[PDB]
């Protein structure tokens, strides 16, 4: 907060309104994006967690390039399936994945949350500026005057 | 005619929340999207930070994550206003930092840090702040060589006179940065040029070498100091079309 | 920029640079003068062993199965016609004049 | 009666409809065979493999759906015009000289300043489209609230703009009147097309003797009780290719369970049913109260949705007589392994939930090295991507004779 | 303002006597026509446009006009739509409504210049082909048919 | 004239009054004549490309699916949102959506010798890497869990099913002239043509 921001940690990050996230070069911005994703899902953290736990088509990411989302998207339909596997297997032995999982308290149903997930990935709310745009333009056309 | 360009679709979006009917609107979305992450962040404008403080700002039952970095706006000729980044910047009060570097090399990471560090507000416009950042351990290792010990990780080519001007720091820059490269490049052939992680060790290939540029001017005063060493390259901002080959 | 944080913001001599480039200095950053150089070699050689060929089919061409319509008779300029409307009135075609 | 036959492929469905053709002769006054189809692809398909079957192939009237239901009311109830007055697009001019007057009634607030702000009846004519098309559609699933607006009356549990939408309805239908047109739709028409069929218990006014409804994977909720009704004085074989031989659906209330858990019988012999006497029913199968938790197959797990809703409904009629036509498929092929891990609603993924499970690898099933069916290609360019299939045809018609190029 | 002329024309194109016994298309209910129909043939044994052309000849004294066999093998199928086909109390007929080119007036409708136009657009194959067809049809659906 | 007639006559048919202005009229045309598809000859003159259609599911001994690309396959488009009926979904319901992902099951299904899936791999100028349609990961993701290949019997869920993902994956080369194309075994090109090239076998 206030002067010279803390030292993020992704896993203890109030996953409730307003945050600056800084990322210098070379830091892991993209690991960061991915776990504070899986986070949202599983509404995972603790007072530091979402009220609820979300669903692909309610997190909402913005990206700028086409080829971001692109990636991006591509990125998270793996820590998906991973995490979601380590959930079956209530075993991981690989940093993120293993701290996340200390986290949980239901494997089993995550492992559930997780696969819906998965399969909903053809639709996750990952967009560029103007996809973001002319989406809830279109919806709300009666607002916006817009041509269908 | 019947049609959108980008501009309007999130110009169209910012009036729309705007208008009396602004509000069905703002909780509409709300609703579909309770918590956004927004990333490259320091590239946005007026016209998004309205659209996304609206919607999200001082509003329970909502999350806003916004992610970037000040220090990379380099998007100022398309639109991209780091003010409007500072403003918010201003609006926001839990900021956070990501403290480590994985990628890269220590020295590297302390030169620059160095570097940055003289002066206070580097970035001169003190909501810019620069924090240094620490190597991470998996890379303690890194080092490079040539033609017998480790070289330095930030090495300054110096002119020498007292003018200069712009036409000359370019010849001979290309030249002397042209000659560096093939003496990189055939060292490496004879492996006395290699880059190492502790004691593991490669020789540097053309895949390695890199040349920033400013410009399709710069480039090419560098592909031809280049091609005169008979070293091959590629100008990967290219942007002429393949119509007028 | 560069020039900026070399010489902390004050404007210095040509000399004055040099000094300052010395001062934050050792093995992380160092300088060197720009010294030019010529060699027009890279000197690197090539090997080559296209050892090639391409698979070439042993089956034929033989028989053609086709859906056909009297129109092994009529010849084309029907093409895309019989495509675009299935029951066009096929069999005319042309202009009317001083009739 | 209203038969259902399910089968693993098109072929054998063809096939039993290939041969109720040659049985019962048919009449031959110039009267159509008829054939629901719902694509130009399937109607040719049809044409073809039952000329060859048969020498030739001539009438056959290939229908819509909702051409076909519609065309039976002109035919069971009492002067209907042919083609209803409330079809999509005349819908569509009717709600454009409507809404005009209908605006600024705080009702439509909405739509009056949307209509504003400028037009050349851009907006005005685009409205009234998508509009005319919601009510198409209402006019299908969701009958009931049809009846319901016209009267000026809500449905609860709506989104808003039911707040213009019922209002609107209903002064298009007046309106309609008002023009002197066939009130008739489709949804004030089909429970009294059930009722006049479901009762007059004597016989089949006017209508077609055989009915197919070929390569048909999902029809409305409504469309298959008018069928059903309608296979009650007409001969109507629903002909659906089904990915599975047991049922995959989900399920109602645990009295419907048992309901269900009869039996189809061969299109020619004794009878078969979904496996493993009650635990089956139990077990997982049908845990979240809602759908089947398990589903066998976590391929037809996550793709059939549609099917699964039509298997459900086709299972939820009662003058139905579905029967079993599922062809088996030997695993020798990963193509093959993978189509009767479907067919059977099995799963061979292995998670590897345990050391035990997950170390060894020899309880999956042996590739073979050799095996092409099934196989993936990554490339750099539609152009690059087509020239290597290109090869790829030549090489796998080089491969095995028999392949003709009609069969890619 | 082609009205006048037009339905003065269907009617009597409605009442002309086609084959003179009774005929005429306005005697022809719902019930007795077909419109379009449409058959597939298969054709197996590639089809050669010589071999076709010998038995052509032998039966048919207008394909006694013989520029024939213009196309080249083909084994597959043989789509096509019959314009009419209607029922004259026992008997079947093939019925084809050809507008065609403006050849000035009457003098060039008259039995020999339609035989004419007939072999300049080798319709005669298509009579021939259809009636394959009628028949194939008819004695698929007409239990116990002579043709 | 069909089009333009029949559009013409359906507003003549609901009797509209007022009149109207060509753009509305040529719009119309133009969108019908965008819908109108032509597929005549879907079964004769064999090898049959074409979209993945609904309610068209044929066998077929070959299969092949192209450009099966993450943001291509399952096609999209979003409801009006001022449609009642889907937000409160009920079992009869279609959407593009089930739709198209029940388009690429009937595929598997009805492939009865082989089914080939092809997906674009990156795009030629930013280099940047693309990614298949979830449907196409789905699948291999299924094929990989559950089979090995007989070398390795004794290594692990993990191990054995990467393998067989990477055997059945065989990424392509960016230029029909690669040598790799014409070395021995698996596809290597019936395209003689391009021989010389690929053995530079030119002259200056
Ligand atoms: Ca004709």
């Amino acid at each position: 907060m206030s002067d010279v921001a803390e030292t993020l940690d992704p896993l203890r990050l109030p996953l409730q309104g307003e945050r600056l996230i800084e990322a210098s070069a070379g830091t892991g911005k993209t690991f960061t994006i991915a776990a504070l994703y899986l986070r949202l899902l599983l509404g995972l953290g603790g007072s530091a967690a979402f009220p609820r736990p979300l669903t692909v088509e309610e997190l909402l990411v913005v990206t700028f390039t086409e080829a971001a989302t692109a990636e991006l998207r591509g990125r998270i339909r793996s820590n998906i399936h991973e995490l979601r596997i380590a959930c079956l297997r209530e075993t991981t032995d690989n940093p993120l994945y293993e701290r996340l999982l200390e986290e949980i308290d239901d494997k089993a149903q995550a492992a559930q949350w997780l696969l819906l997930a998965e399969r909903q990935m053809d639709e996750a709310a990952v967009f560029t500026i103007h996809g973001f745009c002319q989406r809830m333009l279109n919806l709300n056309a009666f607002e916006s005057g817009m041509l269908f | 005619r019947g049609e959108l360009g980008f501009d309007d679709m999130l110009s169209r979006l910012d009036s729309a929340l705007r208008s009396e009917s602004g509000e069905v609107l703002a909780a509409a979305i709300r609703t579909r999207f309770p918590v956004a992450m927004i990333d490259e962040f320091q590239d946005t404008d007026p016209q998004q930070y309205r659209i996304f403080r609206r919607i999200w700002h001082h509003q329970p039952e909502t999350a806003l994550l916004l992610i970037g970095d000040p220090k990379q706006a380099i998007y100022a000729f398309r639109g991209a206003d780091i003010f409007t980044y500072m403003k918010a910047r201003s609006e926001v009060h839990a900021h956070y930092t990501l403290d480590t570097n994985w990628r890269s090399a220590p020295g590297m990471v302390n030169s620059v840090n160095k570097l940055f560090s003289q002066t206070d507000d580097a970035f001169m416009f003190r909501e810019i702040p620069f924090i240094p950042v620490k190597s991470a351990g998996k890379n303690q290792a890194l080092r490079f060589v040539f033609k017998g010990e480790t070289q330095p990780a930030m090495k300054m080519w110096l002119m020498e006179g007292e003018s200069c001007g712009v036409g000359d720091y370019q010849s001979t820059m290309a030249q002397v940065c042209a000659a560096q490269i093939r003496d990189w490049l055939q060292a490496g052939q004879r492996g006395e040029a290699l880059l190492m992680n502790g004691d593991d060790a490669r020789p540097v290939r053309a895949s390695d070498i890199s040349v920033l540029v400013r410009s399709r001017q710069e480039a090419a005063q560098v592909r031809d100091a280049l091609t005169l060493l008979e070293i091959p390259s590629v100008y990967l901002s290219n942007r002429d079309s393949v119509f007028e080959t | 920029a560069l020039g900026r944080l070399l010489q902390k913001g004050e404007p210095q001599d040509a000399a004055g640079l040099r000094t300052c480039i010395e001062a934050l200095c050792d093995d992380d950053i160092a300088w060197q003068t720009a010294q030019t150089g010529d060699n027009q070699p890279w000197q690197v050689n090539d090997v080559s062993t296209a050892e090639l060929n391409a698979k070439t089919l042993q089956r034929l061409p033989g028989d053609n199965w086709r859906v056909t319509s009297y129109s092994g008779l009529q010849q084309r300029g029907h093409g895309i016609a019989q495509d675009l409307m299935p029951r066009l009135d096929v069999d005319a075609a042309g202009v009317a004049s001083v009739v | 009666m209203l038969r259902v036959y399910h089968s693993n492929r098109l072929d054998v469905l063809e096939a039993l409809m290939e041969f109720i053709v040659e049985r019962e002769r048919l009449d031959d006054p110039f009267e159509p065979e008829m054939i629901l189809v719902q694509s130009t692809g399937m109607a040719q398909w049809l044409q073809m493999t039952l000329s060859q079957k048969f020498g030739i192939a001539a009438n056959i009237d290939f229908p819509l759906p909702a051409s076909f239901i519609w065309d039976m009311f002109v035919r069971v109830l009492p002067e209907i015009p042919k083609e209803s007055a409330f079809n999509k697009q005349s819908m569509s001019w009717k709600l454009m000289t409507l809404l005009p007057q209908l605006l600024e009634r705080e009702d439509f607030t909405l739509l009056r300043h949307y209509l504003t702000d400028d037009s050349d009846k851009r907006k005005l004519f685009q409205l009234s489209s998508k509009a005319a098309d919601l009510f198409d559609q209402y006019l299908v699933y969701r009958p009931d609230w049809l009846a319901q607006w016209e009267t000026g009356h809500l449905v609860e549990g709506l989104g808003e703009a039911q707040a213009w939408q019922a209002p609107l309805w209903k002064a298009l239908v007046e309106y309609t009147h008002q023009l002197g047109q066939p009130r008739w739709h489709r949804a004030n028409l089909y429970q009294r097309f059930i009722e006049t069929l479901e009762s007059a218990t004597t016989c089949p006014p006017g209508l077609p003797s055989r009915v197919f409804i070929c390569g048909i994977s999902a029809l409305p909720p409504v469309y298959l009780q008018a069928l059903q009704a309608l296979g009650k004085h007409i001969e109507i074989h629903l002909l659906f290719t089904n990915p599975c031989r047991y049922y995959w659906g989900d399920i109602k209330d645990p009295a419907y369970l048992a309901k269900l858990l009869t039996r189809q019988r061969r299109h020619s012999f004794e009878d078969r049913e979904l496996p493993l006497f009650r635990d089956s029913e139990n077990a997982g199968q049908l845990f979240n109260s809602d759908g089947e938790q398990d589903v066998g197959n976590p391929l037809l797990a996550s793709w059939g949705k549609l099917g699964r809703d039509y298997i459900y409904l086709l299972s939820d009629l009662e003058s139905s007589q579905e029967l079993d036509a599922f062809v088996d498929v030997t695993p020798d092929n990963l193509l093959h392994n993978i189509q009767s891990d479907i067919l059977e609603l099995e799963n061979r993924a292995v998670a590897g939930v345990n050391i035990e499970e997950f170390s060894r690898s020899d309880n999956k099933r042996p590739l073979d090295p050799l095996d092409s069916s099934i196989t993936f290609h990554v490339c750099h360019s539609p152009q690059r991507e087509v020239e290597v299939l290109h090869d790829r045809l030549l090489a796998m018609l080089e491969e095995d004779p028999t392949l003709t190029p009609r069969d890619i | 303002q082609w009205e006048p002329v037009l339905t003065e024309w269907i009617t009597a194109v409605l009442q002309a006597p086609l084959n003179e016994t009774g005929v005429s298309l306005s005697q022809l209910s719902a019930r007795n026509k077909q419109v379009e129909m449409e058959f597939y043939l298969p054709i197996s044994e590639p089809l050669i446009a010589s071999q076709l052309d010998t038995l052509i000849r032998q039966f048919d004294p207008l394909s006694a006009g013989c520029p024939p066999l213009e196309f080249m093998q083909v084994r597959g199928m043989l789509k096509g739509f019959i314009d009419l086909v209607f029922r004259h109390e026992g008997r079947y007929y093939l019925l084809d409504y050809k507008s065609n080119w403006l050849g000035e007036d009457s003098s060039a409708y008259t039995q020999q210049a339609m035989a004419a136009a007939m072999q300049a657009h080798r319709y005669d194959l298509q009579y021939q082909l259809y009636t394959l067809a009628l028949h194939r049809y008819l004695r698929h659906r007409i239990a116990d048919y002579d043709y | 004239e069909q089009q333009w007639q029949a559009i013409i006559a359906e507003g003549l048919g609901a009797q509209y009054g007022d009149a109207v202005p060509l753009s509305l009229l040529r719009d119309e045309l133009a969108q019908r004549l965008d819908q109108e598809r032509i597929s005549q000859r879907f079964l004769a003159g064999p090898v049959n490309i074409c979209t993945l259609m609904p309610m068209r599911s044929i066998p077929f001994k070959v299969v092949c699916l192209l450009g099966m690309n993450d943001g291509v396959y399952p096609r999209q488009l979003a409801p009006l949102g001022f449609d009642l009926m889907s937000q409160k979904p009920k079992r009869g319901d279609r959407s593009r959506r089930d739709d198209d992902r029940y388009l690429f099951l009937e595929a598997l299904i009805s492939a009865q010798q082989k089914l080939y899936i092809s997906y674009i791999g990156r795009s030629i100028q930013d280099n940047s890497e693309r990614f298949p349609s979830v449907l196409v990961q789905e699948l291999i993701d299924y094929i990989g869990q559950s089979h090995y290949l007989p070398g390795d019997e004794a290594l692990n869920c993990d191990e054995s099913e990467a393998r067989v993902k990477a055997h059945l994956t065989c990424l392509h080369t960016r230029m029909p002239f690669d040598p790799q194309n014409y070395q021995p075994g698996e596809r290597q090109s019936y395209a003689r043509e391009w021989l010389p090239a690929a053995s530079q076998a030119g002259k200056a």
